[PDB]
């Protein structure tokens, strides 16, 4: 139609103007008088050893004592992060999974990849195995990022531009998420567990509310697809890792770009982005096999964990902010404190 | 130093482990094959001679091969062609009877293009699979191949085809020094492709093994 | 098409109406959340050995 | 469901020998360790054996080693206990117990029914005094345990049990770890205590919750259990 | 009893190419090693087998200094009983370790070759360690039987502790020597020619690659034989001229005695070009 061709646009110049009303200062200038974190040294800790194929996923528990991984040779194994103990291996009906998640509880874990389908592993089980409680389907793409939200609930976002909650019991999308343009590939759950951002391939972040289900604000200024993303401890800003070699911290409240996190240096990709317990640590896992921890309050590489021989393609830090795990495609699980 | 229970949950570890270095070498063993098409290019008659991804499991000489069919994946490509890294071959299927449809050619030689000279398989070789020999025959006796080819000059014989077929196809892959392609002409009834198929992934194996002796 | 234009104007009508705060006061509430959190954070300040978990 | 069904036992000459069997049904029998733990007639319960998972791993008391043995079947899902020169010490009845061992796993969950074996004719101590006694229910009773060694592990784990038997049934898993409750149990139970003194305490207490309690070590492997409390009334 | 035979020529000839070995075969040794224990994270079976074969040779020439020094001083050996003796046996531990590692990673390559699907070409690297150790037990229960014999001789003073004597007898000694030239000889001449038969019958002789690893193991083979060919043909020479003649009257055995020295100096030459024949000419070395 013909306003399509301007007042959608229109709108679109009426919001940045808005943003425009509101960037009076920039982060930097904020805290410019603040002490620099100064050099960050951590030492591999633990290495985790099992894997035979590039690890894809990891996620802690809420105990920040175990930890789940996802490999593409079709197993997801439970890891005891204090003694290295393999506290479960899980035998994947598809070996092409790209995403893992463990359950706050602790009694389920959930994964998913080119299959298109959600599994669901129940951990507690009278029979002492692991069995696959639910398997939800519905995807039409790749499942590239799952969390759960309780026991019964979980977001998944997948290759086919949209999101879903589904409750598990049932088995069927409770809540169905459109926009994106292109593949979502990963999502983040808010502290609150009240909204939640999903970044895709369009060079977009959205924020949806889980409730309603709709779109509540939309983030832009990626040059390219946006590979990961996560909340703030505070939950009233995020951060998203993208294919252009640059991080960017987003605000929530003020509905604009906060921060940009990047180096001359640096012209891979960031695979997965998580933030420390007090936020002011970013933590990057980037292409070229390393990970950066970046000042998220000055723009400023705080330190380099560079130990892994592949690229690290996940990333993670416990819930009490004592550890942070990185895995890579080289097959090893690395703890950092 | 360690109690009763964390030794004993030890032990299920070392288990569990040995569980997980079995499963492994098992499939260490096993021929990993990513099928590959422009769509209908007889992906499903060559799956029949021997949602998301489809994998197809048949063994042959004490050989198990298993083909992962990504026909159903309408994403993008890119965001996760990454995991089929380190199969032994890709099974691309070209229809010869598509040259003079609705360009088709020139799609399956686009994608040819796209997948061989990928920055994830530099060295994964490409087994070409170009199916429908009798009905090409039928339509290169009738219409000829410049409708595909506008350049061509050459009679519009079935002796033509991998000479400006299967040439083209292969000056698509520009690291040659890395890789091979092995051309293969198909039909519906031939049984010869397993064959084919099995000797191309012993070339491939075998350098392997070598590259990993150094030497190569 | 036509209600693919509508729903995307529905949806930037319904974006563009939400209350922004300024810049400058919510970087102060964000460098206030890590000030405040900051001897929380063992990964920011150092912990000592004897009470690392992975010590290791 | 998960069961134990056992047999085996009966009248038996001293210094003979007989064969107890274990079949499990139910649970994945290869991922269990199993013990075999005995009980005499009105002397509290009794550790003897252990077969680890894989049987990698094989333990016996001191009053039965050499002389007994014990052996799995995992593709039958059968418990064997060979058990020669039996004296008249011996009588009782055995129980199978399953106990799988990981971070936050709870061992000893299922006990089975129990056989009873007649002969016609370093060691942490576990003490809990107080034998039996009487309350009315509805009111909140609580059952003390003592340790001639301290418990509480570098881990940070204290490994203790506790475990009721009603009469006439077998022994079932209340707590473990001193802290936990176990899956299945109403929430009026509650461990609690520090190295060397450890209390059970029940808030509600309502029918079917007279038996005899026993406290439990775990963290050196002769395992001991407590002479045993009786709630009466 | 016999023809030690401290002759002056071996004295005069004989200190030069050993110092040139030790000078030549010392430093591609000692980049392997260092190249194997720290650049080098990606470790296969044949990789494993590589660097035993590493380990061995560079134990040989750590130990060739001490034969060196021997040789210098007009063959006046100073030290006592325990050091020639500890050296004699580290020669001819080294030198058979060398071969047997050789032979093994020739069998590979001929698995990785002509049965590409058969599962000893995916042994994990635990497997190959146990192996590894595996032959060196062979080697050293073969080579101790040297130490036993703590002894040598006192016709020079007490100086002439050596181990390959010409007087009568075949004892374990010497008959390792033979055997090492005919079975692992053997052995790599049917797994090279098998390999190169296979490799052209099907038409992987196309490119460079399989071209270079052809006349790689060619060489190989060439290298072996042309070490450990001169010393064997002397030593069944002077056992013909033992079964004809005899140890009597022991003045017969100069030329032959003297060949076997330097035959036995040629020996080393495979240790010394071990790196640039199997570790240097690898193209992910
Ligand atoms: C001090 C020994 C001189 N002779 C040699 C040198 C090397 C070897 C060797 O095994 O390579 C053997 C002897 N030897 O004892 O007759």
């Amino acid at each position: 139609l013909d306003q399509l061709r301007q007042e959608a646009e229109q709108l679109k110049n009426q919001i940045r103007d808005a943003r425009k009303a509101c960037a009076d200062a920039t982060l930097s200038q904020i805290t410019n008088n603040i002490d620099p974190v100064g050099r960050i040294q951590m030492r591999t800790r633990r290495t985790l050893r099992g894997h035979l194929a590039k690890i894809y996923a990891m996620h802690w528990g809420t105990d920040s004592r175990l930890l789940v991984s996802a490999s593409q040779d079709g197993k997801l194994i439970i890891w005891d992060s204090y003694t290295t103990n393999k506290v479960h291996a899980i035998p994947l009906r598809s070996s092409w999974v790209m995403t893992c998640a463990y359950a706050p509880s602790g009694n389920y874990v959930a994964c998913g990849g080119l299959d298109n389908i959600c599994s669901i592993y129940n951990l507690k089980t009278r029979e002492g195995n692991v069995r696959v409680s639910r398997e939800l389907a519905g995807h039409t793409g790749y499942l590239s990022c799952c969390r759960f939200l309780d026991d019964n609930q979980i977001v998944t976002s997948s290759g086919d531009t949209t999101c879903a909650l589904w409750d598990i019991e049932t088995g069927q999308q409770t809540t169905t998420f459109t926009g994106h343009t292109g593949d979502v590939m990963s999502l983040s759950l808010a502290p609150d567990t009240r909204l939640f951002v999903s970044g895709a391939c369009d060079a977009s972040a959205k924020l949806w509310d889980v409730r309603e289900g709709m779109c509540r604000q939309t983030f832009t200024g990626h040059e390219s697809d946006i590979n990961a993303i996560c909340f703030f401890p505070n939950g009233n800003a995020f951060a998203t890792g993208s294919d252009d070699a640059t991080c960017r911290l987003f605000d929530l409240r003020a509905d604009q770009e906060l921060m940009t996190y990047s180096h001359d240096n640096i012209i891979c990709g960031i695979t997965s982005v998580s933030f420390s317990k007090s936020g002011r640590l970013l933590l990057a896992g980037y292409d070229d096999f390393n990970c950066n921890v970046w000042d998220a309050l000055k723009a400023d590489r705080a330190g380099v964990l560079a130990g892994h021989d592949n690229r690290v393609s996940c990333l993670g830090v416990t819930d009490d902010g004592m550890a942070v795990a990185t895995g890579s495609w080289d097959s090893f699980l690395k703890i950092w404190n | 130093t360690l109690s009763a229970e964390d030794k004993a949950a030890v032990e299920r570890s070392k288990m569990i482990d040995r569980n997980l270095r079995e499963d492994g070498e098992k499939a260490a063993r096993e021929v990993k094959l990513l099928l590959l098409g422009a769509g209908e290019s007889g992906k499903s008659t060559i799956v029949k001679q021997m949602t998301g991804i489809v994998e197809t499991h048949f063994t042959f000489k004490d050989l198990h091969f298993k083909m992962f069919d990504v026909g159903a994946q309408r994403s993008e490509r890119k965001k996760w062609i990454h995991c089929f890294e380190g199969v032994t071959a890709i099974i691309f299927c070209v229809a010869l009877s598509d040259y003079d449809l609705v360009n088709r050619m020139h799609e399956s030689m686009k994608l040819f293009d796209s997948i061989c000279n990928n920055k994830w398989f530099t060295d994964t070789s490409i087994i070409l699979f170009l199916n429908k020999k009798d009905l090409f025959e039928e339509k290169i006796k009738k219409s000829p191949l410049t409708i595909c080819y506008p350049e061509y000059a050459g009679s519009n014989t079935y002796e033509e085809a991998a000479a400006y077929i299967q040439c083209q196809f292969e000056d698509l892959n520009k690291r040659k020094d890395t890789k091979e392609i092995y051309t293969h002409f198909t039909c519906s009834t031939d049984t010869k492709n397993v064959q084919f198929v099995f000797d191309a992934v012993t070339d491939v194996i075998i350098k392997n093994n070598l590259k990993d002796c150094g030497l190569f | 098409s036509i209600a693919q234009a509508r729903k995307l104007v529905e949806q930037l009508k319904m974006e563009a109406n939400i209350d922004r705060i300024k810049v400058s006061k919510a970087a102060a509430d964000l460098m206030a959340y890590c000030e405040a959190h900051a001897k929380e954070d063992p990964l920011l300040t150092p912990v000592p050995a004897s009470e690392n978990p992975f010590r290791e | 469901d998960v069961q134990l069904v056992e047999s085996g036992g009966g009248l038996v000459q001293p210094g003979g020998s007989r064969k107890l069997s274990c079949s499990a049904s139910g649970f994945a029998f290869s991922s269990f360790g199993m013990h075999w733990v005995r009980q005499a007639p009105e002397k509290g319960l009794e550790w003897v054996a252990y077969i680890s998972s894989g049987s990698g791993t094989i333990y016996y008391a001191d009053t039965v080693k050499g002389r007994f043995t014990i052996s799995r079947d995992d593709p039958k899902n059968t418990l064997f206990l060979q058990m020669t020169s039996l004296r008249s010490e011996d009588t009782a009845m055995y129980y199978c117990v399953r106990s799988i061992y990981y971070y936050g796993s709870s061992p000893f969950d299922f006990w089975g029914q129990g056989t009873t074996l007649t002969v016609s004719s370093s060691d942490i101590v576990m003490t809990q005094a107080t034998s039996s006694v009487p309350v009315t229910p509805g009111e909140s009773v609580s059952i003390s345990c003592r340790s001639s060694k301290s418990l509480l592990h570098s881990n940070g784990n204290t490994y203790l049990y506790w475990f009721l038997q009603r009469p006439g049934q077998s022994p079932q898993l209340l707590i473990y770890r001193m802290s936990n409750l176990a899956s299945g149990v109403p929430d009026r139970f509650s461990g609690s205590g520090s190295g060397t003194a450890f209390t059970l305490t029940i808030s509600r207490l309502e029918a079917e919750d007279v038996g005899v309690y026993y406290c439990m070590q775990h963290l050196e492997y002769p395992l001991t259990f407590g002479a045993g409390t009786k709630l009466e009334l | 009893n016999c023809c030690v035979f401290r002759d002056d020529f071996i004295a005069k000839v004989l200190p030069p190419v050993l110092g040139l070995e030790f000078i030549f075969g010392l430093l591609g040794n000692g980049l392997a090693l260092w190249i194997f224990c720290f650049h080098l994270k990606s470790w296969k079976s044949s990789r494993i087998f590589l660097f035993n074969l590493a380990v061995a040779d560079f134990l040989l020439i750590i130990c060739l200094p001490f034969v060196m020094d021997y040789y210098v001083r007009r063959s006046d050996w100073k030290f006592g009983d325990i050091p020639c003796r500890l050296v004699l046996f580290m020669f001819a531990m080294n030198r058979q370790g060398s071969i047997i590692f050789l032979t093994v990673v020739a069998v590979d390559r001929y698995f990785r070759v002509v049965h590409p699907h058969h599962a000893l070409n995916k042994i994990s690297n635990w497997t190959a360690a146990i192996i590894s150790c595996l032959l060196w037990g062979i080697t050293v229960g073969l080579t101790v039987h040297l130490l036993k014999k703590k002894l040598l001789i006192q016709n020079g003073t007490a100086n002439v502790c050596i181990s390959f004597s010409i007087c009568h007898t075949f004892r374990w000694h010497e008959a390792m020597f033979l055997l090492e030239f005919f079975l692992p000889l053997g052995i790599i001449l049917f797994c090279s020619a098998r390999i190169i038969w296979s490799l052209r019958q099907r038409q992987m002789d196309r490119h460079a690659k399989i071209k270079r690893a052809i006349t790689f193991i060619m060489v190989v083979a060439i290298v072996f034989v042309i070490c450990f060919l001169p010393s064997v043909v002397v030593r069944i020479h002077i056992f013909w001229l033992l079964h004809t003649s005899g140890t009597q009257n022991c003045e017969v055995y100069r030329s032959v005695d003297l060949a076997f020295f330097i035959t036995l100096s040629f020996t080393y030459m495979n240790s010394m070009l071990d790196p640039v024949v199997y570790y240097f000419s690898s193209p992910s070395f």
